């Protein structure tokens, strides 16, 4: 299983088996919470971390299962 | 310039 990283610089699914047993999709808000919503910063992790204030972290363990609404197809 | 929840082309505006 591989995870993508929107919080590094570009975005790419790299295998994260050393430590992170899976992936994680995070969301929150950028410089100014635009009307478009938050962002989509997923990546790798050992377990869906952060879950007390408002951080909406998520998880995903599958062939690049961190695809967010990026290239709106159609 | 974000992989927001509705775009993937570093859109400025």
């Amino acid at each position: 299983i591989v995870c993508h990283t929107t919080a590094t610089s570009p975005i790419s699914a790299v295998t994260c088996p050393p430590g992170e047993n899976l992936c994680y999709r995070k969301m929150w808000c950028d410089a100014f919470c635009s009307s478009r919503g938050k962002v989509v910063e997923l990546g790798c992790a050992a377990t869906c971390p952060s879950k007390k204030p408002y951080e909406e972290v998520t998880c995903c363990s599958t062939d690049k299962c961190n695809p967010h609404p990026k290239q709106r197809p159609g | 310039m974000r992989y927001y929840e509705s775009s993937l082309k570093s859109y400025p505006d």
